[PDB]
């Protein structure tokens, strides 16, 4: 009976996640008005994340739903290079995205001449490019003997420096970097809103929405990545270097591993639904 | 292999066709287009460098393409639509006119003409989301009149003193209150004068956070 | 003092002639049914919001106008661009297609209407005469004939022009307000215009004066165009309604506007027959309403912004429309 | 003066000889029914016999 | 209008020469370039095609590979790369300049060419008269034939009439089979059926008197007919 509850939830949650990112990436290709470079880059973000729910989620639902794997270790590897290639591009595509509004926000003179979907196109490449590179080890080398040693087990690669690689590779430079991008961000829309007596107060209370909005944004654009991620990537950090003591409970594993799977369905909400071109487009097609 | 020789090289002629439209596009994408509307607009025409007029300055790296709409003495109703999506409107006043009436048998004053078709232009639906960049031209002469003559007689509700300062800051605070919707749009107001740069570098700064502001209300940031 | 008695002596004498109504004559005639309008070929191309267009006598070619600079020929049924003019002027808002072909006209904000010669022996279109000399901008220009153009524009004035002389040969100036649309009578001996003071002027071509006045709309016409027949023309508004007007009766026989339809109407066309009035509507549709009857026997969808020109072949086989969505698309 | 110009076009009040809307109304519909088979959106001509299609 | 040849001269068998046509009076870019050689006392034979933009390029079977084409929009000059001349190829090559659009009129304008003294599915037009002796005010009449109906589905017959005067250019005088080319009288008139075509004229003058040409242009391996020499 446990199973058939695990089997429903996981089932919603691929099912409502392949639902989400097709609409988007149906909506960005049925409707004109949605293509921009910022739009290309989302929609690109949509794709990467349909391809997560299509075809590494149902891989790993098996996994869980039966505890075991039934697939053989050609299916594992195949299974464990696609998860880390989408996850690693879905990660850099979130940067992208931080990187391209911090250039088009501090830049307006780059993105008035020479912003061009060229830059969208250039920026999905390297974030495939990106999860490519820490895709590549699992399978191209590494995978020793201890790995996957257990007949019914598809670990991801745990050696030390391929670990500590991926990790950084996939998430810290990835939080870092869109961590400076954001409070240049910040920084920048502070100034903005800074720069009779009663209309003055008025502004003074239009200047206070906009600093709780701008507030409100980053910290969902954050707070959603690093609640998903963080969890799962700390972990996978520890564990390697912690093999002697860690008991490493199997609850926390599976329940980081989803948080940072359900990262692809919060990603376009966040990106697309939460965006008023998007909304709107929705509105008019159904 | 359906289609004849002559069909194919039709084909190629049309996509030739296709491709250079859009690079036209494409070049025409990357300018700024401002709406000049108006009291001193030669003048600041200059200092910036029968039917439309188009000028075109560059700055700082920037290609500013500005269309002036004077002498269309048509309604405006008709064509005023033709400029959706002007990143910004240049509305220029003089300052100075405020003791004119414009003839006709003083039956209107040249501020009170020019606050009703700020109003007009501001709260027109086509640019519910268009920055206005304000000019008051003629600082000079309005402060040689000011000297005899009070701006009382333009704003009869005014008492207040009539020194430069104070009568230039109520006129533009009168400006500006014509914005009924002040939240979406920025109005930005400069008391031009006629000398150096100090009109194309406004306009410039005026757009670049126009844009600025633009680009993170679309990240929903701002 | 100022003629205050010819007002309603007019009046009484065109209210005198109302006998019957169109609406009781087409009591026996069928409906026309539904029309099961779909697009056929989707031109496309244009990057920014058109304005006018026109079809070609052979009911092939066609001429479609766009803000964006550039006038572009199709090819409807292979959907090619034959013919691709760099307007100078960057507002056109008005085109027309010269009944042989060899010329092609476009005005807008700017006071000229550039005639295009597409026949030329060094094979690209270079402008063949400039129709300068309005004092507003031109609304609308339509070809009598190859070498006779009239123009309408918002100085309130219609001209004739001899695209040879380059001079206004006739100028029609009984509008007390700006004029919109321009159509032209089958024989071309005579033509009709709108305006933004909520009237239509009957214009004699050669003579130069006003024969006849109509002024049913409420608000300002914006599009017109003749009946096949040639005795009568509908008019369109911004009252969101649509209105037939007869020549010799001198009175309006009938409205087409329905209660769910409150903006304003920017396109009006005939089919061969003139049962189908092709009306363009400023809500993104276009509505196809029976002549005769004055039903909707039809609509057109598919348009994601203001339709803005549609216009039907003279075969009769096809209707074009025009959109600021910047897709044209053609229905049969 | 404006008078003059008026009245010059109105002279066209009674220059031309009219017919009777009945009449007119009825050439209609006779012009309609001569040429209803020539009128393919009117009589939906045979795919066939269609170039469109 | 105008296009100049040059190029031109004695070339021994095996040898490379370049021949270049220069264009004046109009747009280069815009037009395409045709090719049509002539042997002396001899037809036509259409020996390479270029398209605006470079993007279609064609060659005939006798002469592909070893000749190439090239445009220069910039110059205005259009290049015909030879390599290998061989006997065969001693003939004096015509440039041409068509334009496709609907309506238009390919094969419009033939320059002056460039005499060159060197040392399988194809629709074959005929001609059922070498030269047929006529005097000037009588009405003559040309009938040429093809081995395939060239009138395509679209509803076009794609045959070109044209004619060359004595030490002259080759001239449209129709294009369709029934449209008459730009500059030319009204007494020429072209009519004919799917496969069978005639040329017709009304009232013979004395600019009449030349050889008549007719083409194919529904598949691009143009061939030429061995011409009609109308003598007075
Ligand atoms: C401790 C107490 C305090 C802490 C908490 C209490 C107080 C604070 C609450 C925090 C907010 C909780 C989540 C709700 C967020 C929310 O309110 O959403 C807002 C309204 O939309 C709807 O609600 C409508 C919902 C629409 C959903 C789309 C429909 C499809 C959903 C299913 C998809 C799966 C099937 C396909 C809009 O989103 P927003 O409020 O966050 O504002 C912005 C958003 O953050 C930006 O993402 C977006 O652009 P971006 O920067 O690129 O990302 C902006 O345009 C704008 O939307
Ligand atoms: C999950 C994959 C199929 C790939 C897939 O599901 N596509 C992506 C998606 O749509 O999710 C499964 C389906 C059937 C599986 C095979 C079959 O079960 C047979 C066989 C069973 C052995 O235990 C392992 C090898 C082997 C040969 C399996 C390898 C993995 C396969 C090929
Ligand atoms: C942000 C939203 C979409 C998150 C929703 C909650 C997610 C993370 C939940 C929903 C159902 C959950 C799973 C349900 C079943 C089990 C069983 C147990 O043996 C390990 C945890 C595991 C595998 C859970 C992991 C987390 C999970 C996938
Ligand atoms: C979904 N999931 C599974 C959660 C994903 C994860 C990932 C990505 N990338 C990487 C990872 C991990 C490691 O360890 C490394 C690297």
């Amino acid at each position: 009976s446990y199973q058939v509850i695990t089997s429903l939830l996981l089932g919603t949650l691929i099912f409502c996640a392949v639902l989400g990112n097709a609409c988007v990436v149906a909506a960005i290709a049925l409707e004109r008005s949605l293509q921009n470079v910022a739009n290309y880059l989302i929609g690109s973000l949509a794709v990467t994340d349909l391809m997560v729910s299509v075809l590494v989620l149902p891989m790993a639902a098996l996994y869980q739903v039966l505890n075991k794997w039934t697939l053989g270790q050609v299916t594992c590897d195949l299974f464990i290079a696609l998860d880390v290639l989408c996850c690693t591009s879905s990660i850099w595509h979130l940067c992208a995205i931080a990187l391209d509004r911090y250039w088009a926000i501090t830049d307006p003179i780059d993105y008035v001449n020479k912003r061009t979907p060229r830059r969208a196109a250039a920026l999905i490449s390297l974030t495939w490019l990106i999860g490519f590179l820490i895709s590549i080890p699992p399978m191209l080398g590494w995978r020793t003997p201890e790995d996957r040693s257990d007949p019914d087990a598809c670990t991801i690669s745990k050696d030390h420096g391929y670990t500590i690689y991926s990790t950084f590779g996939a998430f810290y430079i990835p939080l870092l970097l869109m961590l400076v991008l954001y409070g240049r961000i910040f920084r920048a829309a502070r100034f903005r809103i800074r720069k009779n007596e009663r209309n003055a107060e008025a502004k003074r209370k239009m200047a206070l929405a906009r600093e709780r909005k701008t507030v409100k944004t980053l910290g969902i654009i954050m707070g959603t990545f690093i609640l998903c991620w963080l969890p799962f990537f700390i972990v996978a950090l520890v564990l390697p270097f912690c093999e002697s003591s860690c008991h490493m409970p199997t609850l926390l594993g599976a329940i980081i591993n989803w948080l940072g799977y359900s990262n692809s369905l919060l990603n376009p909400v966040i990106y697309a639904y939460f965006n008023k071109d998007f909304q709107n487009a929705f509105k008019k097609i159904i | 292999c359906t289609l004849s020789a002559e069909d194919k090289a039709a084909v190629e002629r049309s996509k030739m066709i296709d491709r250079n439209l859009r690079e036209d596009g494409e070049k025409a994408a990357r300018e700024v287009k401002l709406l000049l509307l108006g009291s001193g607009k030669n003048t600041i025409v200059k200092q910036m460098k029968t039917g439309i007029v188009e000028t075109h300055f560059t700055f700082k790296d920037l290609h500013f393409k500005m269309f002036d709409v004077g002498a269309q003495r048509s309604e405006r109703k008709k064509w005023i639509h033709c400029f959706e999506g002007v990143t910004a409107i240049i509305f220029c006043v003089a300052l100075s006119d405020y003791d004119l009436v414009l003839a006709d048998e003083a039956e209107m004053n040249r501020m009170h003409a020019s606050m009703k078709l700020f109003d007009s232009i501001c709260n027109n639906k086509w640019f519910t989301d268009t920055s206005i960049i304000l000019f008051l031209n003629k600082k000079d002469l309005f402060e040689e009149k000011i000297k005899k003559s009070p701006l009382t007689i333009c704003y009869p509700e005014y008492a207040g003193s009539n020194t430069y300062e104070e009568a230039a800051a109520y006129i533009q605070c009168q400006f500006e209150d014509l914005n009924k919707r002040k939240d979406t749009k920025e109005i930005y107001t400069h008391f031009t004068c006629s000398t150096d740069t100090k009109n194309v570098q406004f306009v410039f700064d005026a757009v670049t956070d126009v844009i600025i502001k633009n680009n993170l209300k679309d990240c929903g940031l701002f | 003092q100022e003629a205050e008695q010819l007002k309603n002596q007019i009046r009484d004498a065109r209210k005198a002639c109302a006998d019957a109504t169109l609406s009781q004559i087409t009591n026996n005639i069928d409906p026309v049914g539904r029309i099961q309008m779909r697009t056929r070929r989707t031109l496309r191309g244009h990057l920014a919001k058109i304005y006018a267009m026109h079809w070609g006598t052979d009911s092939r070619l066609l001429v479609s106008a766009s803000q964006d600079g550039k006038l572009i020929i199709w090819d409807s049924y292979t959907t090619n661009k034959v013919h691709a003019i760099p307007l100078r002027s960057s507002w056109v808002m008005t085109c027309a297609y010269a009944p042989s072909g060899n010329y092609v006209a476009c005005g807008g904000l700017d006071n000229i209407c550039s005639i295009y010669n597409l026949k030329t022996r060094e094979g690209n279109v270079r402008v063949s005469r400039e129709l300068a000399g309005h004092t507003g901008y031109l609304s609308c220009c339509r070809f009598l004939d190859d070498n006779q153009i009239v123009t309408s524009s918002g100085d309130t004035t219609c001209a004739l022009w001899d695209i040879e002389t380059g001079q206004q040969t006739t100028t029609f100036t009984g509008h007390t307000g700006d004029v919109m649309s321009l159509s032209l009578a089958p024989d071309t001996r005579l033509f009709v215009s709108g305006a933004c003071d909520a009237s239509a002027k009957l214009w004699d071509v050669r003579e130069g004066m006003c024969r006849q006045t109509f002024t049913g709309h409420e608000s300002d016409i914006n599009a017109i165009c003749f009946f096949p027949n040639g005795n009568a023309f509908a008019t369109g508004s911004d009252d969101a309604t649509c209105r037939l007007f007869d020549l010799r009766a001198d009175q309006e026989l009938m409205t087409y506007s329905h209660d769910n339809i409150i903006c304003g109407i920017t396109s009006v066309s005939f089919s061969k027959s003139g049962r189908l009035l092709l009306a363009g509507y400023d809500d993104f549709n276009c509505n196809v309403w029976d002549a005769l009857k004055a039903d909707r026997a039809g609509v057109l969808a598919g348009h994601d912004n203001r339709v803005s020109c549609l216009g039907v072949t003279d075969d009769g086989m096809a209707v074009a429309t025009g959109s600021w969505d910047s897709f044209l698309k053609i229905w049969n | 003066a404006q008078a003059r110009k008026l009245v010059e076009q109105l002279k066209m009040e009674a220059n031309i000889d009219r017919i009777k809307v009945s009449k007119a109304a009825a050439d209609l519909m006779a012009y309609c029914e001569a040429h209803a088979k020539e009128d393919p959106l009117l009589t939906p001509v045979p795919a066939s016999e269609n170039p469109f299609r | 209008v105008q296009l100049v040849e040059s190029g031109g001269g004695l070339v021994q068998p095996g040898g490379s020469r370049k021949l270049s046509c220069s264009a004046s009076g109009f747009a280069f870019s815009s037009f395409g370039m045709h090719w049509v050689r002539q042997a002396p006392e001899k037809g036509l034979e259409w020996v390479a095609y270029i398209s605006s933009g470079s993007g279609t390029i064609y060659y005939a079977d006798t002469v592909k590979g070893r000749f190439t084409i090239s445009r220069d929009d910039p110059k205005n000059t259009l290049f015909l790369q030879m390599t290998s001349l061989r006997s065969e190829d001693t003939a004096m090559y015509y440039c041409v300049r068509s334009i496709y659009y609907y309506g238009s009129s390919p094969f419009d304008f033939w320059g002056q060419g460039t005499t060159l003294t060197v040392s399988s599915a194809d629709i074959v037009m005929t001609q059922a008269t070498s030269s047929v002796p006529v005097t000037p005010g009588e009405s003559v009449s040309i009938s040429c034939r093809s081995s395939k109906s060239l009138l395509h589905s679209n509803g076009n017959t794609y045959l070109y009439w044209f004619l060359q005067r004595p030490g002259q250019s080759p001239q449209l005088l129709i294009y369709r089979m029934s449209n008459l080319a730009s500059g030319v009288p009204d007494r020429f008139s072209g009519s004919g059926s799917g496969t069978a075509f005639t040329l017709t004229i009304s009232r013979l003058e004395a600019e009449d008197v030349g050889v008549y040409y007719c083409m194919q242009h529904l598949e691009y391996p143009l061939t030429f007919g061995a011409g009609t020499k109308l003598e007075l």
